[PDB]
């Protein structure tokens, strides 16, 4: 699975 | 608009530290991750690492965390890498980025300019500028050709610009050769029309960051 | 690390062709759950950062153009440019931002090619060492190729009639951002004492373009 860590910046629940 | 300004190049000599930095406007400091990207002569991206500007907590490419640190003071709006033990393949651009900000609002991704660093023990030496005149010899039908020779500086770079940037349709400003004798020299050259030499002016604008060098030439027939 | 491995490593299509880009990573980057490949096409032109294209492997930042399009989903990702604009001269990359340590491709060079299949020989210029420079001790003679196509070129430095070789140095511009044509300098540096002991300075052009070589000369004075 995608560790949300990798890019603090990256929001994965937005468009 | 956000900006990145980063610090002017430099060259450091193998075995040393340097540190870059990068001043951010146009938004909340403390509400993003300042990244961290090098990218040698030639070769691909690199990511060395992140810093969150609010909390300075940390992450760090397993590649670099021996020898890189990156940090950041929230009161100039500064990040900050230092990269320390420098080896010749060190040698590169370094750039800090707001890498893929995707915010439930809004998307942006936002770069410094860059700053070069050289890993050498020679030198930081200004160039000298010298004209390439317009004259019969460089003149084909109805055009013009002249430059400016920025000849035995280091390390790179320079940047030339044409009348404070108003001259850019026609100019060529060529990669830069290091010389036999370790110094760097190009040439910056435009076409203009034959007819009105005359009556226009034209000057290159040499910045050579590392030594602060500021010159502006009149090229002239 | 996930793998970044972009094909081809160059490529060259005609302004309005459709160009393609294969970003494959070793590792599946899509995430099941929401349905999201976590990539990014980056595009870099010379002398500048990289500008984010495409994000979650298909969505176009605001401001990029329809002709820029992402497809692709686990491990296999393709970039396409529909009508290449000459501007789209620049060197492309992928990102994964799934896990750490981020990264990006090898990058794919998009050059263009004539589609009307024509040729442009180069105008040729000369520049004697300027009186400046003499001063200094040193001489420098600079041939300018100008606006060539293709890039394939031969510079050859006569003085006094007698051939010269490896005391001459010369640089290419990247292709210009608006016509597919290349330029070129050649500097013949000689120290001062040297250049005043001959009279004929000549540069000799051969290209595609030109049925017979092109020689600009110049006596020294």
């Amino acid at each position: 699975n995608p560790d949300p860590n990798a890019n603090p910046n990256v929001d994965p629940n937005a468009n | 608009q956000v900006q990145l300004v980063q610090s002017g190049a430099e060259v450091k000599k193998p075995g040393a530290s340097v540190k870059v930095s990068c001043k951010a406007s146009g938004y909340t400091f403390t509400s993003y991750a300042i990244h961290w990207v090098r990218q040698a002569p030639g070769q691909r991206l690199e990511w060395m690492g992140w810093i969150k500007a609010g909390n300075g907590n940390t992450r760090y490419s397993q590649k670099f965390q021996d020898r890189v640190t990156i940090t950041r003071d929230t009161s100039a709006s500064t990040a900050y890498m230092e990269l320390s033990s420098l080896r010749s393949e060190d040698t590169a651009v370094y750039y800090c980025a707001l890498l893929t900000v995707i915010t439930p609002d809004d998307t942006f991704d936002i770069w410094g300019q860059g700053t070069m660093v050289t890993v050498s023990s020679a030198s930081t030496k200004g160039p000298s500028v010298f004209p390439l005149a317009p004259s019969s010899k460089s003149t084909s039908g109805g055009t013009a050709a002249l430059g400016c020779l920025v000849k035995d500086y280091f390390p790179e770079p320079v940047t030339v610009s044409w009348n404070s940037g108003a001259l850019t349709s026609g100019v060529h400003t060529f990669p830069a050769v290091l010389q036999s004798s370790g110094l760097y020299s190009l040439s910056s050259v435009v076409t203009v029309p034959s007819s009105s030499l005359g009556t226009q002016t034209y000057i290159c604008n040499v910045n050579h960051k590392p030594s602060n060098t500021k010159v502006d030439k009149k090229v002239e027939p | 690390d996930i793998v970044m491995t972009q094909s081809p490593d160059s490529l060259a299509v005609s302004l309005g062709e459709r160009a393609t880009i294969n970003c494959k990573s070793s590792q599946n980057i899509l995430y099941s759950s929401n349905n999201k490949n976590y990539l990014a096409w980056y595009q870099q032109k010379p002398g500048q950062a990289p500008k984010l294209l495409i994000y979650w492997a298909s969505t176009r930042e605001s401001g990029v153009p329809d002709r820029f399009s992402g497809s692709g989903s686990g491990t296999d990702f393709t970039l396409t440019i529909s009508s290449l604009q000459a501007e789209d001269v620049a060197v492309y990359y992928c990102h994964q931002y799934y896990s750490s340590p981020l990264t990006f491709g090898g990058g794919t060079k998009v050059e263009i090619k004539r589609a009307d299949r024509t040729v442009a020989a180069p105008s040729v210029f000369i520049f004697p060492p300027s009186d400046e420079q003499l001063k200094s001790g040193t001489a420098s003679v600079v041939c300018l190729l100008n606006n060539f196509y293709p890039r394939e070129a031969k510079v050859q430095w006569k003085v006094d009639n007698a051939l010269q070789s490896g005391n001459s140095q010369e640089s290419v511009t990247e292709q210009d951002s608006k016509d597919s044509t290349y330029s070129l300098s050649s500097t013949l540096t000689l120290s001062k004492a040297d250049y005043e002991k001959h009279k004929v300075y000549a540069c000799e052009v051969t290209h595609q373009g030109l049925s017979s070589p092109v020689t600009k000369s110049f006596n020294r004075g």
